[PDB]
């Protein structure tokens, strides 16, 4: 009954979320097709979850990031999009990691993505503001380890 | 300790007995694989533990002919393992037997005085290049200055010393440059004014104009000599007034490499646990202070029981070390903080405490008084939400740093 | 109160505290509570010609490091805290023998 | 120092020969008068040495320079270079030279066997290795039919 969402996706966002709410326990994504159209699944966006981050606390969700070439794996970035403006981005230090090697990874719309990504970062941990204490200073000269 | 004992007896027993033996060639012949041996020993060695080393070095003197044990090594390893004293004997009496980036053999002299500064014995350290090894006029006078404790003549004596180009009768040594480097970084130590003091330290290490940090850890000689003057001075600028955080970003570095790391919890507790109270990581700060009492007695139980010179410049710095403690127990209490009661109680117990005054030289009474000081304005902004007098007792305690 | 009366008197009762406390920690705790419980408590004055004997026997706890209510972690942290906190002109006296020749025994052929 | 101007006379003359022992009296001079040399005249007087033994042959003496200046050990060592980057970028080449072409003729310790075996599991060492030495461990191995 994934289909029964996925093909459903993008149709009254203000409830399209209840699946989730049980599914998220029950069918954590894999075997290709199928977990592309999970990813299109999660592509909906949606404030229900807030701690779900705990999930990607868990780590390997770096080298699944490119299991399969070109378009299918988009979403798996676009979920770092989509919930940038709260974090704290103490773990998309090593998150970005093998972002520095998608360089290395054949992709284009994906690295349009990482390009767009990249952009936002640098504007957005406010990089003028110059904050002594800040751990930012890594996350800094890492995200320009890329960026030139 | 008895098996250490016994390998001394019984080496020496084999070896005098060896002399019976009496076959000439091959002693001068089995000694040398003896004595690669024993320098390979320290070469090599990372545990470096100290009745071995002991033992080591109780062979070279009990017989002869292996006093020409390499001295860097066993050096660095009585630095790193203690037992000074041997290491002391043994590169004295190696010292007695003539000879048919330094060639001469002289670097005896400059190990004995690394290893002399390590134990704290300062005054023969004057005594050995007073001992007029490294003959220019100039600097005989540079050491009657400081050893009149006039460390402001010999701080342009010695600056003269060195961008002196038109040399004549003779040039001196490269060794004499490391000494005059060593001899004003503890002069400008007794003087405060860091600012030069950093200069100095910046500048002999790397060249670049905004001061460079970080290629520090390129060679051991850098950090085994430089690194601590580097790291007091700045913090001392940084905790008067404000000042770039370039020690901070620099830290922010020396975690992640491991074997700084080490080297930090090994030597910089207080150092690293002030520098933090600036950034108010309290709970790190907490730990880097318990961590610190443990080196000072893990330092304080290696150290010999007849040496008391070592043993009272180590037993001096823990009277700041529970400053810190007491300072961080203030801070992160509520019912101090919005009351006014205790900061009168801590005032009177800081006002009937000083070092001897007599007994403890200044580059300990500096430390305290500004850590004093630092703490003050540092707890001047939590009170705001009679506070005055505050700001006096600066004055008062700064009389006492007068007298 | 009682320890402001006199102090020579119960200076040795301490002193074989802290002696033996070091095979029986809870005489150790006792005695280094009584510790500051005096120095805070007893005029500066009254108290600084005693410490030349009440500190030197401290120093054994200082020993031995190699990493039941009472542990030895806890009162060798809590010692060196209070040999710092009670001040560098008192715990300059904890030397063996305070500014003495006295002490060669033991180190003879 | 006027002997080093000599020295270059009887070098630039092709006389190797002498010059070798003009250099050696000018390094085994310890009552120096009317004031000393540099450091820097020390290490160019290593090199010249090393280049006229180098036109000499007779590379025992090649030999016994090159692990001297580097290390102490009486059983000459060859382990403890990589220890700094003058070291490799000067003094490496002539002691392989020497080594390699002592062990062609005749036969002797074989140290530098055993050296280039620790020398190919160091990663950055076989990049330098690869870059400038084919002759070497070529030839070298041509003495035990790694054909």
């Amino acid at each position: 009954f994934i289909v029964c969402l996925n093909k459903v996706t993008k149709s009254f966002p203000p409830l399209a979320d209840r699946f989730m709410n049980a599914v998220f326990f029950l069918l954590p994504k894999f075997h290709g097709v199928l977990k592309t159209l999970c990813l299109e699944v999660v592509l909906c966006r949606v404030e229900g979850m807030t701690e779900l981050y705990f999930q990607l606390k868990s780590k390997d969700f770096v080298q699944v990031m490119r299991h399969r070439d070109d378009e299918r794996q988009k979403v798996c970035l676009d979920i770092i999009y989509k919930m940038m403006p709260k974090l704290k981005p103490v773990e998309l230090r090593e998150l970005l990691n093998p972002v520095v090697e998608f360089v290395s990874h054949p992709s284009t719309t994906c690295r349009e993505q990482m390009y767009n990504i990249l952009m936002w970062i640098h504007d957005n941990y406010r990089d003028p503001e110059s904050e002594t204490d800040n751990d930012s200073q890594e996350i800094f000269k890492l995200a320009k380890d890329v960026l030139i | 300790i008895i098996a250490k004992q016994l390998f001394s007896s019984l080496f020496s027993g084999i070896l005098k007995e060896m002399d019976k033996f009496k076959t000439l060639s091959e002693k001068n012949n089995i000694t040398q694989k003896l004595l690669q041996d024993f320098n390979r020993f320290l070469n090599t060695t990372f545990s470096f533990f100290p009745p071995f080393v002991s033992c080591i070095q109780d062979i070279s003197c009990q017989h002869a002919a292996l006093l020409s044990l390499d001295p860097a090594a066993v050096s660095a390893g009585c630095l790193a393992s203690l037992q000074q004293p041997v290491g002391i004997r043994l590169l004295e009496e190696a010292l007695l037997r003539l000879l048919p980036r330094l060639p001469p053999d002289v670097l005896r002299w400059v190990e004995l005085a690394k290893l002399y500064r390590s134990i704290g014995e300062y005054d023969v350290l004057r005594g050995i290049f007073t001992s007029e090894i490294g003959t220019k006029q100039i600097t005989q006078s540079a050491l009657l200055a400081e050893a009149r404790s006039d460390y402001s003549e010999a701080a342009k004596q010695y600056d003269e010393a060195l961008n002196k180009q038109d040399w004549v009768d003779g040039e001196p040594t490269e060794a004499e440059k490391d000494f005059w480097e060593l001899a004003s970084l503890d002069c400008y130590n007794h003087l405060a004014e860091w600012k030069s003091l950093e200069y100095c330290s910046t500048a002999s290490i790397d060249s670049e104009n905004p001061p460079d940090l970080n290629k520090i850890w390129s060679e051991p000689f850098y950090q085994e000599t430089y690194l601590p003057y580097m790291i007091r001075s700045k913090l001392k600028l940084l905790l008067q007034g404000e000042a770039d955080q370039s020690l901070l970003t620099f830290i922010d570095k020396a975690m992640h490499g491991e074997l700084q790391k080490a080297i930090l919890e090994l030597h910089y507790s207080q150092e690293l646990s002030l520098l933090y109270l600036l950034q108010d990581d309290v709970d790190r700060a907490k730990y880097y202070i318990q961590n610190g009492i443990q080196s000072f007695m893990q330092n304080y139980s290696s150290i010999d029981v007849l040496l008391h010179q070592s043993r009272l410049t180590k037993l001096q710095s823990v009277q700041a070390l529970t400053e810190i403690q007491e300072f961080i127990s203030f801070i992160s209490k509520q019912g101090n903080l919005s009351s006014q009661v205790p900061l009168k109680r801590l005032l009177n117990t800081w006002t009937n405490r000083y070092p001897d005054a007599k007994m403890d030289p200044m580059n300990i009474w500096d430390d305290i008084i500004t850590n004093r000081c630092f703490f003050l304005s540092k707890i001047e902004e939590k009170l705001t939400p009679i506070s005055s007098l505050i700001r006096s007792c600066k004055f008062s305690m700064k009389m006492k740093m007068i007298d | 109160n009682i320890i402001e009366l006199d102090v020579r008197a119960y200076v040795p009762a301490l002193q074989m505290a802290f002696k033996l406390g070091l095979s029986y920690t809870p005489l150790a705790e006792v005695g280094l509570n009584a510790l500051e419980e005096w120095s805070i408590y007893i005029d500066r004055h009254v108290m600084q010609p005693y410490y030349k004997d009440i500190l030197p026997c401290l120093d054994g706890y200082l020993k031995t490091s190699a990493l039941e209510a009472i542990s030895l972690e806890e009162i060798r942290i809590r010692v060196v805290q209070m040999l710092g906190s009670l001040g560098g002109q008192i715990n300059k006296n904890l030397l063996t023998v305070t500014s003495s020749d006295e002490m060669m025994k033991s180190y003879v052929a």
